[PDB]
């Protein structure tokens, strides 16, 4: 009766779980099944995500296991948290995350258990890295056909959400479905930690031993490196050294480009690497 | 800077969906429509085109 | 035997997330939970895992026990899911592992071979890289003493495939990255030396104490052979380091030929081109 | 912010892709390019790369439906 | 149906290896094992047994779970060969009742003691008042030789419980051969 | 009576959509494989963990998905035919 | 903040379409207006209907003698309404902006300095709370405090 603009809190634990158990099925789909708690309409939150085993048949609403469900709730009773289960989600690797015929059969089943049971949908493939990725769905009732499927309230998250649309399969889902807003929450501390993490991963344990092994790499054949260096130096320079004179010939900068153009600055930039870890010598060798 | 990578995102969606093609004019008309041969496919006739 | 293992901040998360589990009832002790390898070479490298419940009781405080048939039923739904998928060790919050973890071993050990034992720290400090690694083994001694197991030091690195890179590097949203050229190599540069003292000066106060205080053994015998080890090197010259100077330098004197050499020509498109494009492209206008 | 964008026109589109041929650049920022499927198409170049790797013929592997040079 | 969770401790100390039980104290308690994993089969469905080692370091070879197969299968080739052990004896079994899915399931305990122990008056009073503040009701039944007419361990059952608690019962075996299930008779009828 | 209920569920299985047949042309990476539909196109994918990568090889018949368009099954060799040519009979010997 | 309104993220264009509308609500400057210009423009949504709300306070009691673009405004305010083609939340701000040009019935505007030299606080708060109005839609309605009447009174004494 009452319709609201939505909010997901995710955790840090929870997106690591999706991609994994995402990755391990390409290209099939796979089953995921997602764990928090309801604290009112407008607003839900995702604190746990926990993987469900794959079967021959592949994704169905029968795909749902009772007697795994219980035993697991079984090893997450007696864990600190026993909260109770919320929705599903499930991976979409080769195409735009598009809820098909199969989706919504298992929808209306856990809109009768549960009032909301957001459905969530994650794929590794469409994203690089740096993008929040992910999805999110929710399914609008089709018995509401007469009246007003025309809210919500505090409709700015609503139009960030919308947004970009962003070819066609995405919006041919604007009718009879409807996403919700994702957003991270910190959980600063382990954050913090989870960059140093993976930044001092490149580091060294004891931070004098790799540094001291590209110091044993300061001269090795690092002459000869420098003499890799030179003969970009020379074979660059001698055919870059025709465009000043060939910019007199086409007059001036039209299209080119060659090429055979710049490609000094990574030269300059490695030779730049080579000096400063080789003036790391007289800093450890000595002392 | 910043707005060129922001472009190629819109200008992807124009040419995501159907890109553009390559058209091969045979004859034009007196309605300013052009007849256009493509090589793949058969004959159309088309119109401006301001620019 | 094993080399080095391989930890992914996946993994490691679900230690410390289960510390918070049993943070908000406590009380005492450590996370104890059960480690889930996977091996493709004599490198190790981690995966996931599952937390075990674990208590210690104090009386008893040598006393250590396990869920058996849970260790089972959860093993059994991710060998289920996840065919490649095995148990490796066991792994502990620490921060300090205590004499009674040795049986802790021992147990399991008929479920894996080879159990290698993780510490990790779910609140970050010090000293520098995380979490730690041990494997079981037995030296014997030139003593003659009955045999006894000492965990020897396994090198960790933290690392990822594909997947598990994205989420990470996308959660952070804060320093820089990397970048290679320019601040990658000289915020090492000072982790160098940073890390190394205050590696360097802990040990090195523990040194003086161990003798004070801590005795016995302690010294001997792993300590005095070390020390003249340290002791092997002053390390300079005389002589033939006088000798490194000037090639060195030379080294040194060909990159900053080639550096004049490169900064010439970027001031010669650069000012050429732009002031051109400066004063003939503004006469046009006015 | 703009190194985070440079991994904005990596992001699409990743993976996977349909081979075709390309043609030749009409001019600066968009080409026509012959796909797989026999068709030529005046087509964007991605933002990123658009000199040292395009040469008069070579295979080069496009988006499904987009057909984007990467 | 009462609710509870028993956990079973089996005597493998070096004492209980001799034959004084018919036709020895390894079958004898073993037997003693299945009539009781029988009894709480036929008590309720819900409560379930795991057993526990007393003697040498205790391990538990078996956690709580309602099927007895895996009890059964640990009570063969147990080689029963070490030093009783009883202060952490009790205090393992509180340990793997604290991890118990069920928190109405009430914390009970049997265990056999068929050797003398070492363990002073001091530690079995500050166990007694400790296992008062933790509710947890253990039925103690004697088995093998010890101190003629056992007296530590009576007295301790005695001050572990008060006002009723019918209860925790310690049956000490007389000393006269008898068939071992003959002995689990009166227990198994009454508490 | 339940022989029939086990063909239902067979159907069950059959909600399952045939693969795309293709061709191995080479591989870029691991997440790289250029291929060919035996229809003409050409594409590059990558696949899951169930391969062999080395068991892969150029010039090999593949099974692609009908949207990753990558493999999961794959089979060595088909042609129609042969078992026809093969099937001729004549009597003699004699 | 010409700059910050030429930012990357609509974000920051919109706070930035937000101060000039708010600062220059009292005054008839022009530049602010020319910096609005663009704003309405931008391919974003929710930016453009910043740039309604803004321009609606810089016209407010100021007729189209005063700047030429009061009617170049009014226009779009109900073109943008009209169109079926653009979106819900841009045609929100347009027809609430013709309500801000319109308060009082043209008779009164919003003053947050009294000509005294001391800030009117029910106006300043009035505004400051209507700054986000999707999050909570009744707090559109704290903007009718910053209404003040500008009137010649020549009431003599008493009655
Ligand atoms: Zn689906």
């Amino acid at each position: 009766a009452v319709d609201t603009a939505e909010q997901v809190y995710i955790s840090s634990l929870a997106l690591l779980k999706m991609l994994k158990h995402g990755r391990a099925g390409v290209p099939m789909e796979v089953m995921g099944l997602m764990l928090g708690e309801f604290v009112d309409d407008y607003t839900v939150r995702v604190i746990d995500v926990f993987a469900m085993p794959q079967s021959g048949t592949g994704v169905s609403v029968e795909a749902v296991d009772p007697v795994f469900q219980a035993k697991m709730l079984d090893m997450l009773k007696q864990t600190g948290r026993p909260e109770m289960v919320v929705g599903w989600y499930h991976s979409h690797p080769g195409f735009g995350c598009w809820l098909s015929g199969v989706d919504i059969n298992t929808q209306q089943s856990f809109e009768a258990l549960s009032e909301r049971a957001v459905a969530v949908v994650v794929d590794p493939i469409q994203s690089v890295k740096g993008k929040v990725v992910i999805d999110a769905f929710r399914l609008i009732n089709a018995n509401m056909m007469v009246l007003g499927h025309e809210p919500r309230q505090t409709t700015s998250n609503l139009g960030h959400l919308n947004k970009p649309s962003i070819q066609a399969l995405i919006h041919g889902l604007n009718r009879h479905y409807y996403s919700i807003t994702i957003n991270y929450r910190k959980n600063e501390l382990e954050q913090k930690m989870l960059l140093n993490l993976h930044k001092k991963s490149w580091m060294e344990g004891l931070t004098l031993q790799d540094y001291s092994e590209h110091c044993k790499h300061n001269e090795s054949v690092v002459k000869e490196m420098l003499e890799l260096a030179k003969n970009y130096n020379k074979a660059v320079e001698e055919e870059d050294k025709m465009t000043p004179e060939q910019l007199a010939i086409k007059n001036v900068g039209k299209q080119d480009p060659k090429r055979h153009l710049e490609e000094h600055v990574d030269v300059l930039m490695t030779s730049n690497i080579v000096q400063c870890l080789a003036a790391m010598l007289d800093t450890v060798v000595f002392k | 800077l910043n707005a060129k990578v922001r472009l190629l995102r819109e200008e992807l969606q124009l040419l995501q969906e159907q890109g553009s093609y390559v058209g091969e004019v045979v004859r034009a008309m007196d309605k300013k429509k052009v007849l256009v041969k493509v090589h793949p496919e058969g004959k159309f006739v088309v119109d401006v085109d301001k620019n | 035997a094993v080399q080095k293992v391989v930890v992914h901040p996946l993994v490691l998360l679900s230690v410390v997330d289960h510390f918070n589990r049993i943070g908000k009832v406590g009380n005492q002790k450590r996370v104890v939970g059960v480690l889930l390898g996977s091996w493709q070479k004599k490198v190790l490298d981690v995966s996931n895992s599952f937390a075990v419940p674990f208590d210690e009781d104090d009386k008893d405080d040598s006393v250590w026990f396990l869920d058996h048939d849970y260790l089972e039923n959860m093993y059994g739904m991710f060998k289920k899911v996840n065919a490649r998928e095995r148990i490796v060790g066991w792994y502990h919050t620490g921060p300090k592992l205590h004499k009674n973890d040795i049986a802790i071993n021992e147990l399991m050990k008929r479920y894996c071979p080879n159990s290698v034992l993780v510490i990790i720290d779910v609140k970050p400090k010090d000293l520098g890289l995380p979490t730690e690694a041990y494997i079981s083994v037995e030296e014997v001694h030139d003593d003659g003493t009955p045999t006894s197991k000492t965990f020897e030091h396994v090198t960790s690195e933290i690392g990822a495939e594909e997947a598990e890179e994205v989420g990470v590097e996308h959660l952070l949203r804060d320093i820089k990255d990397t970048t290679v050229g320019t601040l990658s190599q000289r915020i090492t540069n000072q982790v160098h030396g940073l890390k190394g003292l205050n590696s360097k000066l802990l040990d090195i106060r523990s040194y003086l104490e161990k003798v004070a205080t801590g005795k016995l053994p302690i010294n001997h015998q792993i300590i005095y052979q070390l020390q003249d080890v340290f002791n092997l090197l002053p390390d300079v010259s005389l002589q033939e380091f006088v000798k490194a100077f000037y090639l060195k330098t030379n080294d040194q004197m060909v990159v900053v030929y080639l550096a004049s050499l490169i900064r010439s020509v970027v001031a010669l498109h650069n000012l050429i081109n732009n002031k051109i494009a400066n004063r003939d492209a503004e006469k046009k206008e006015g | 912010e703009f190194l985070h964008a440079q991994e904005e026109v990596k992001r699409i589109q990743s993976i996977p892709l349909v081979i075709g041929q390309f043609l030749e650049a009409v001019d600066q920022n968009t080409a026509i390019v012959g796909s797989t499927t026999g068709s030529n198409y005046y087509v964007r170049i991605l933002s990123t790369i658009d000199r040292e790797l395009l040469k008069p013929n070579a295979s080069v592997a496009l988006h499904k439906h987009s057909n984007a040079l990467v | 149906m009462v609710l509870e969770s028993t956990m079973v401790c089996v005597d493998n100390s070096e004492y209980m290896r001799n034959g004084d039980f018919l036709p020895t104290r390894l079958q004898a308690q073993q037997d003693a094992v299945n009539i009781v994993c029988h009894s709480k089969t036929r008590s309720n469905p819900e409560n379930n047994v795991g057993l526990i080692t007393l003697a040498n370091d205790c391990e538990v070879l078996t956690t709580l779970t309602p099927d007895t197969g895996r009890i059964l299968s640990k009570l063969h080739t147990v080689q029963p060969k070490g030093k009783i052990t009883f202060c952490t004896g009790i205090r393992v079994a509180h340990l793997a009742l604290k991890h118990r899915q069920g928190k109405n399931h009430k914390m009970r305990i049997i265990a056999f003691v068929g050797s003398p122990v070492e363990d002073n008056e001091k530690d079995l009073v500050k166990l007694a008042k400790r296992l008062k503040k933790e509710k947890v009701n253990v039925d103690i039944i004697n088995f093998g030789e010890e101190e003629v007419n056992t007296e530590k361990l009576t007295a301790f059952v005695n001050t572990l419980n008060g006002k009723d608690g019918t209860g925790s019962h310690l049956v000490t075996v007389p000393p006269g051969p008898s068939l071992a299930d003959a002995l689990i008779s009166s227990p198994i009828l009454a508490g | 009576t339940k022989q029939y209920e086990k063909s239902e569920n067979d159907l069950k299985a059959l909600q399952s959509v045939g693969q795309i047949v293709g061709e191995v042309l080479k591989q870029l990476t691991e997440e790289k494989f250029i291929v060919k539909a035996t229809n003409g196109p050409r594409y590059v994918v990558g696949c899951r963990r169930q391969l062999d990568k080395s068991k892969l090889k150029p010039g090999t018949r593949v099974a692609l998905d009908m949207t990753t368009l990558t493999i999961m099954r794959y089979l060595p060799r088909e042609v129609d035919p042969l078992v026809y040519n093969m099937s001729h009979e004549d009597p003699g010997n004699v | 903040v010409s700059l910050l309104s030429e930012s990357y993220n609509p974000h920051v264009r919109y706070g930035a379409a937000m101060a000039l509308g708010i600062c220059c609500a009292g005054t008839g400057n022009k530049e602010a207006i020319n910096l609005l210009e663009p704003m309405t423009n931008d391919p974003v949504n929710y930016v453009r209907q910043g740039a309604l709300i803004a321009s609606a306070l810089i016209m407010i009691q100021q007729t189209e003698i005063t700047c030429p673009k009061v009617n170049q405004f009014r226009q779009l305010y109900s073109k943008v309404i009209n169109d079926k083609h653009d979106d819900v939340m841009a045609k929100f701000g347009a027809i609430l902006a013709q309500g801000i040009l319109d308060a009082g019935g043209h008779n009164v505007t919003i003053s947050l300095q009294s000509r005294t030299g001391h800030t009117h606080m029910p106006s300043v708060v009035g505004v400051l709370v209507f700054t986000q109005f999707w999050f909570w839609f009744p707090l559109s309605h704290f903007l009718s405090l910053a209404y003040t009447p500008t009137c010649v009174i020549g009431l003599n004494k008493d009655l």
